[PDB]
RNA sequence: UAUAUAUAUAUAUAUAUAUAUAUAUAUAUAU
RNA sequence: AUAUAUAUAUAUAUAUAUAUAUAUAUAUAUA
RNA sequence: AAGC
């Protein structure tokens, strides 16, 4: 049971969003995730530097990324 | 929520030796390929919609994790089409939300057959991604809510 | 065709350039403009306006051109 | 003189491009008289700025810079690599320093542990010499009034807006600063009569604007954003001239081939056109509806011949006529001028908004837009998706007819039906679409089904409808998806082939690979069905198929189909202005997959440029590419990563797809790499 | 959040030589060029218009 | 500029042309009745809402 | 002005204000709050020796 | 443009014709005094000299000055406003002394007939907070620049 | 078709509230302050047997403050001869009576009307409102000075 | 034959960067 | 007093890059 | 190639 394309506004960018006057349940699990993100934007600690710098470094390991696709990725574009 | 290893002694023991015992009774419910259940049809879509919206006003013209702000169309309204500007974690939705939608280009070479390597274009969820278990465990709770509130108690009649 | 409030703030700019070519510096010493005075409502003469105080977007000659080309009359068929 | 446009302006670059005639305004004698300045360092500096300030102030405080006024910032290297710069060359120490400072400086001594300089520089700061400053915790305003009056500003930091940035002491002392934006070195012009550049000013009573009110038609984002905000904060003192206004004021006393460089193919002119659906039924007229056409490119209202008179646009048959097809089809869609919703087409002639004639009026907008999705990364197989009923046969045929320059682009054997997956299976896909009846309560037939779902006005009951998809799309999942996945398995080996489907799901699903695209029309569709007439079940089979379709479909926003057909043609339409006269020998190549065993080579982009152009794409490393080619109706299968776009370039248009084929024995699967076997002239 | 409002009022410093009418003077001079407050009037002027 | 020295609590001074001018139009005073309706209509939006 | 309830020109505040008479400020203790921290510190203090 | 030539090429001609000389020297040997090196950097004798700046060797300014006179009533000459006290200043500053100075000094050259006026409120701007007088105007207070009367 | 939408997702007050756009007030028109405009309805009859064709003005070639036809009409049309700088888009224009005018009367409640010759009469005067008003609203503009010549 | 634009080679002037060598001063270790 | 290591100042040489000028060659346009 |  799909939601209706009548239910969407037009475009921001990439994202489209959700009405509010839709028959379907996904109503419920975004507006969960509306007020989840609007709690986590007003923590101060988001905006403090050491947060984000333990953010960046979380995903530096020492395992692998497919480091090799990356390379002809950025190549794709000229750059070295 | 619980955030244990599989080492045995870090669980909660408690929560299964309570749930057994009777005269509790306890159900067991898992999700079968959770990962290739996740697209952009239903919860993609969603997720990413309502997180841009709501880290908009707390979040205004700043930078991210080194990725800065930018401008971006706007056409929600009818008939207006402007431009709109956006935060860092905004802009990393944005891409994002580009990357969901196309879907993942995987690469494979086969060690164990000669002339098996190709690209393999998919719309499952990746698990090698950091957000993998806790997006399943806040996505679970969410639809299981939402069952025990709305749509569950508005199809049984017993 | 310039704003004369334009003409009198760029005519001070030339002004004051020459001035710092003249005594072989780079910043003019003293200068004609960016002074103190709030000399907003200067006006400074300029081609936009005629004699008759109309704008002189378009020219006398062409302005003559059309209004005495309406009146001509020409041989009948 | 001030006039701004809503495009990016270049001093040496827009000059040689007609920018102001690519927007209407003659500007027939240059006689150097307008003069362009360069803003694309400020939309840079725009950009980094919008790191640390809102953009709302930022654009605000930029709104009062005088760009008639000549002034430059000056970085200056933090303190303490200050004091030892001018311990070096003793020489550049400004006379406002203390006396006592100075002295020290020039000790010629080590000065490690002097213990007296130290607390000279500890009580010392850069203000102390410098007297406009500015320090990361200014205003943006500040900047500009100070760059208004002054020539040198001073500053300390590298995030500074409005006007180039020169060196102080040599780079070595900079250690904070990296970007190599347009730091000029410490190595160190004149106004024309009329100015051009990106930005609107209001540091000056007039200092003219460009139309500027087509703000939704701004191709740039940066630009489009500041004359939004310009215009809602500041709308009463702008002063809005016309294209015609700007072609008088440049030719008023004087009125009584881009010369030689590099030529893009992917910019285009594009216009707004406005026309009504005048009704002629009987000897009088009406005046029915007064519509817009938003996205019609100049090249191809010149090609077909396109005036302003009263056309019709319907032929004997009833139909509309192909040109009319094209033209709609090559647009982003129509609205209405009183109510300012979308609108669409009716195509069948039945009384209910029916067009059959129409009256040209004129057009008000012209700029020029890059053509290039920018979803073009790598050369992939095209899959486009389009609801049931999009006149996908008419468009093909009209499609296959176009032989511009002798290469016939798109032909009719290198684009795939969306129904060609459904023949596969021997009961095709639309048989047991119409056998789903037999699993419905209350069902006995299709046509049951058909009264059933539908309420007399051909209007599915939202209900009913859900178990019908309930019904149809374990069908669709369990049998039409493998045997699509091995239809675009084996369909990518001829290589590059236009794929046409119904929903995206279908694609998605399939593990379909290239790139995806969802386009949508400017009609309804749905009326499209029932009056085509020679159906197998019954129209209203169709439209309940179109239906179970479009609910199937994904939710993401379908672009119009006029972005894929302008891709298409007008890159190739302008080039034939350029390369109708020279050589074919010269100004052509070709790039395919090389085998060794006269010598296999197949192709796969044929490339049409002039000569200095194919010239410089013969020293590019075509050999880093490989392929495995097994065979005349040979076919090949890429390992490793696609051919990036830029390698052809952003001259040189191409042609989009390619059928595999050897020109004149065993079957062979050796190797290929891919060579500039283009020619020798 | 009472914790943040008592840490503020309990550590609160000036610059180490402070002059006011200097200060104000150096901080309120950009922000009076602002010319936004009379938009706002024209757009009430036509609300009531409306 | 008496409104501009006024609302800045003479902090900032700000200097006019003492000149015969050429009667430029700036409208932007308007009654007090307007500004209230268009309070009332500014409260009225936010209503309830944080 | 858009004052509604209150006079125009007229900003009302929680705590009395008191205009400094001096543009080179020093630590002083005769406050409101200064007070009400004292007078909350000698609670408490009594508290203890209860 | 049509004024500027005149009075620039008369002040040529009066250097060029005066028997008085110009030797910033003068001002720069009869300090020869510095204060000594514990003590705080800040020094009346060294501050001065860096605003009087005596190696630079320009004086148009001076000999335009006396151009100014003979036509009063077509160019008003005026002290640039860069040369008051950044924001109004204040006594409490050891640099904004020396402004004072310089500025007071030097006004009685000028043809502006608000001269006398600018001196005056200048001080009492960077008076503010010590000493109060009475002000008859309601918008204007105390703290209006000097420039701008 | 025609049936539209009103509901609208408002979460945007925000934007509203921190920033109001600038409505246009001073615009300003350089052609002739004019809404209405005689056209002509039957050519002349020139030449014709009784009067020769050297009486008639038009065959001299001469310009005519007026149409010179047999029957000629005043038709209301908002800024004809106007040149400005922002359009208001609000324009009304009829066609002369000869030429059907129908579409201006079904313009607003007509939404259920089938016919495109027909309109419903008891929406004439919420049609006339709204025509009336945008005849206002399309011409608030300030007239221009030019200039002149003897 | 003359002028203009683009590319290549050589020489002169200005700026930056790196390396080497010599001398003087200060600190540490050994005789 | 001698040797080794580190830091600062001055001088000299070499290499590379960017900008301007001069000379020759090739391509295109104009007389 | 070989994640979180």
């Amino acid at each position: 049971v799909p939601i209706p394309q009548k239910d969407w506004t037009g475009p921001i960018g990439e994202i489209r969003i959700l009405k509010d006057t839709t028959s379907s349940i996904a109503r419920y699990l975004y507006r969960t995730w509306y007020l989840a993100a609007a709690r986590m934007a007003a923590q101060p600690r988001t905006w403090d530097p050491l947060f984000q710098a333990i953010m960046r470094s979380q995903y530096v390991t020492a395992r692998g990324g497919s480091g090799a696709a990356l390379r002809e990725s950025l190549y794709a574009i000229n750059v070295s | 929520s619980t955030t244990s290893g599989s080492a045995v002694i870090e669980k909660v023991i408690p929560l299964g030796v309570y749930a057994s015992s009777p005269p509790n009774q306890s159900i067991n419910i898992d999700i079968s390929a959770c990962d290739a259940s996740i697209t952009w049809d239903f919860f993609l879509s969603v997720i990413m919609a309502a997180i841009h919206e709501g880290v908009a006003s707390s979040s205004i013209g700043k930078p991210f994790m080194g990725v800065p702000a930018s401008i971006v169309n706007d056409e929600s309204v009818v008939g207006v089409r402007a431009a709109r500007p956006i935060s860092g974690m905004q802009n990393m939705i944005q891409h994002l939300s580009k990357l969901y939608k196309r879907g993942f280009s995987y690469r494979v070479n086969d060690s164990f057959s000669p002339g098996n390597d190709f690209t393999h274009m998919t719309t499952t969820f990746p698990s090698g991604s950091t957000a993998t278990s806790t997006e399943h465990t806040a996505n679970n709770s969410t639809m299981m809510e939402t069952f025990l509130t709305v749509w569950g108690p508005e199809h049984t009649d017993d | 065709l310039v704003n004369e409030h334009s003409e009198a703030k760029d005519e001070a700019d030339e002004a004051t350039k020459k001035q710092a070519k003249d005594t072989d510096k780079s910043k003019a010493q003293v200068t004609y403009s960016d002074t103190g005075i709030n000399n907003a409502n200067e006006l400074s003469r300029s081609g936009n306006v005629d004699n008759e105080g109309g704008s002189n977007q378009k020219p006398m000659s062409t302005r003559i051109a059309e209004a005495t080309s309406a009146i001509v009359s020409k041989h009948p068929a | 003189a001030y006039i701004a446009v809503p495009a990016v302006v270049d001093s040496r670059s827009s000059e040689a491009i007609g920018l102001l005639e690519s927007f209407g305004v003659d500007a027939g004698a240059d006689a150097n008289d307008v003069s362009y300045q360069d803003h694309d360092y400020v939309l840079d500096q725009l950009q980094y700025m919008l790191d640390g300030y809102e953009a709302g102030d930022v654009i605000d405080a930029l709104v009062h810079k005088n760009w008639l006024h000549h002034s430059v910032y000056c970085l200056l290297p933090p303190k303490s690599q200050l004091l030892e710069y001018w311990k070096s060359n003793p020489s550049a120490i400004p006379d406002n320093v203390d006396r006592r400072l100075r002295k020290r400086l020039m000790l010629k001594k080590d000065l490690r542990k002097d213990d007296e300089y130290n607390q000279l520089a500890r009580a010392f700061k850069i203000s102390d010499v410098y007297a406009p400053l500015i320090s990361s915790t200014t205003s943006p305003m500040t900047m500009i009034q100070n760059l208004n009056q002054g020539e040198i500003v001073y500053t300390t930091t590298d995030r500074v807006i409005g006007a180039r940035i020169l060196l102080y002491a040599p780079r070595k002392y900079y250690a904070s600063t990296l970007s190599f934006t347009m730091t000029k070195c410490i190595i160190p012009v004149p106004h024309s009569r009329f100015n051009v550049g990106t930005f609107p000013s209001i540091a000056t009573p007039k200092c003219f604007v460009m139309s500027g009110v087509d703000i939704e038609s701004i191709p740039n984002e940066f630009i489009k954003l500041f004359y939004q905000r310009v215009k809602s904060v500041h709308a009463n003192i702008l002063n809005d001239i016309s294209p015609q206004i700007v072609s008088d004021m440049i030719n008023r006393k004087r009125l009584r081939k881009r010369g030689a460089s590099h030529v893009d193919v992917y910019k285009v002119d594009v216009v707004d056109m406005l026309f009504e659906v005048v009704d002629v039924a009987d000897g009088l007229r009406n005046v029915s509806r007064k519509l817009t056409m938003h996205t019609v490119p100049v090249c191809i209202l010149e090609m077909l011949g396109i005036e302003i008179a009263d056309y019709c646009i319907r032929q004997e048959d009833g139909m509309l006529t192909d040109w009319f097809l094209l033209l709609t089809m090559l647009s982003d869609g129509l609205t209405d001028r009183r109510t300012h919703c979308q609108y669409l087409i009716n195509p069948s002639s039945v009384p209910p908004d029916v067009i059959l004639n129409i009256s040209i009026t004129g057009f008000i907008n012209r700029h020029t837009i890059d053509v290039m999705p920018d979803i073009y990364d790598f050369v992939k197989p095209i899959g486009a998706v389009l609801p049931k009923g999009s006149f996908k046969s008419t468009i093909m045929r009209v499609l296959d007819s176009i032989s511009i320059l002798g290469i016939q682009i798109m032909p009719r054997a290198h684009v795939v039906d969306s129904d060609e997956v459904g023949e596969q299976m021997e009961p095709t896909f639309e048989q047991a679409v119409m056998e789903i009846y037999k699993g419905i309560a209350g069902v006995d037939s299709l046509d049951d089904l058909i009264k059933w779902v539908l309420n007399s006005d051909l209007i599915p009951h939202d209900d009913r409808l859900g178990q019908l998809f309930q019904a149809f799309l374990p069908l669709a999942k369990d049998l039409l998806a493998p045997m699509a996945r091995k239809f675009y398995d084996n369909s990518m080996s001829e290589g590059r082939l236009l794929t046409f489907a119904h929903a995206d799901s279908e694609l998605l699903n399939a593990n379909y690979f290239g790139h995806l695209l969802r386009l949508k029309i400017p009609y309804i569709t749905e009326v499209n069905l029932m009056i085509r007439k020679n159906r197998e079940g019954g129209e209203l089979f169709q439209l309940v198929l179109s239906y179970l379709y479009k609910m199937y479909a994904t939710s993401a926003q379908p672009k119009w189909f006029g972005s894929l057909l302008r891709l298409l043609i007008c890159p190739w339409l302008h080039m034939e202005k350029l390369i109708g006269e020279a050589d074919p020998a010269s100004t052509s190549a070709e790039i395919g997959w090389h085998i060794p065993r006269e010598d296999g080579f197949i192709p796969y982009v044929s490339i049409r440029a002039p000569r200095l152009v194919i010239e410089e794409l013969m020293e590019k490393n075509w050999g880093q590419y490989h392929a495995q080619v097994i065979v005349v109706s040979a076919k090949a299968v890429i390992k490793g990563n696609h051919l990036p776009v830029k390698l052809v370039s952003r001259f040189a248009c191409f042609t989009l797809t390619a059928k595999y084929e050897m020109r004149l024995g065993r079957g062979a699967a050796y190797s290929a790499r891919l060579a500039f076997r283009s020619d020798l002239a | 959040d009472a914790r943040a409002i008592t840490v503020a009022l309990l550590s609160g410093k000036y610059p180490p030589d402070l002059v006011t009418n200097v200060w104000y003077a150096d901080a309120i001079y950009p922000m009076y060029a602002d010319t936004e407050v009379f938009s706002n009037l024209q757009r009430d002027m036509i609300t009531c218009e409306a | 500029e008496w409104a501009l020295t006024e609302c800045a609590q003479g902090y900032v001074t700000v200097t006019s042309p003492y000149a015969p001018s050429v009667n430029r139009l700036m409208p932007y005073r308007i009654s007090n009745a307007e500004r209230q309706i268009s309070q009332i209509i500014r409260i009225m939006n936010i209503g309830n809402n944080a | 002005s858009a004052n509604l309830f209150t006079p125009p020109e007229v900003l009302l505040l929680p705590i009395d204000h008191q205009p400094a008479n001096v543009t080179t400020p020093t630590l002083d203790f005769t406050n409101e709050l200064t007070n009400w921290r004292a007078r909350v510190c000698e609670l408490m203090k009594n508290l203890v020796d209860n | 443009t049509v004024i500027q030539p005149v009075l620039q090429d008369i002040s040529v001609l009066l250097q060029r014709i005066s028997p008085l000389q110009i030797d910033p020297t003068i001002i720069s040997n009869t300090m020869s005094t510095v204060s000594e090196s514990t003590t705080q950097t800040l020094s009346p004798a060294s501050s001065i000299l860096g605003k009087l700046r005596p190696s630079n060797s320009d004086f148009s300014s001076f000999r335009v000055a006396l151009a100014g006179w003979l036509y009063n009533g077509v160019v008003t000459t005026v002290i640039d406003d860069s040369s008051y006290p950044k924001d109004g200043g204040s006594v409490t500053s050891l640099e904004n002394l020396w402004d004072f100075f310089i500025l007071a000094l030097a006004l009685p050259l000028t043809t502006d007939p608000c001269a006398p006026v600018k001196a005056f409120m200048t001080l009492a701007n960077m008076m503010v907070g010590f000493e109060t007088i009475p002000m008859d105007n309601q918008i204007y207070t105390q703290s209006r620049r000097a420039s701008a009367f | 078709p025609i049936v539209q939408v009103s509901a609208d997702v408002e979460n945007k007050k925000t934007a509203q509230l921190l920033h109001a756009d600038t409505p246009r007030l001073v615009t300003w028109d350089a052609g002739l302050c004019t809404s209405f405009k005689i056209v002509p309805i039957v050519p002349a009859q020139v030449p014709q047997d009784v009067l020769a064709y050297t009486f008639f003005t038009s065959s001299y070639a001469i310009q005519s403050p007026f149409p010179e036809a047999a029957v000629s009409r005043i038709v209301v049309h908002t800024r004809w001869a106007s040149n400005v700088d922002f359009d208001r888009d609000s324009s009304v224009i009829m066609a002369p009576p000869t030429e059907n005018n129908i579409h201006l009367f079904k313009q607003l409640l007509n939404t259920e009307t089938l016919s495109v010759r027909g309109a419903n009469p008891l929406m004439f005067r919420a049609n006339v409102l709204h025509m009336l008003l945008e005849f206002v609203l399309d011409n608030l503009y300030l007239n221009r000075h030019t200039g002149f010549s003897q």
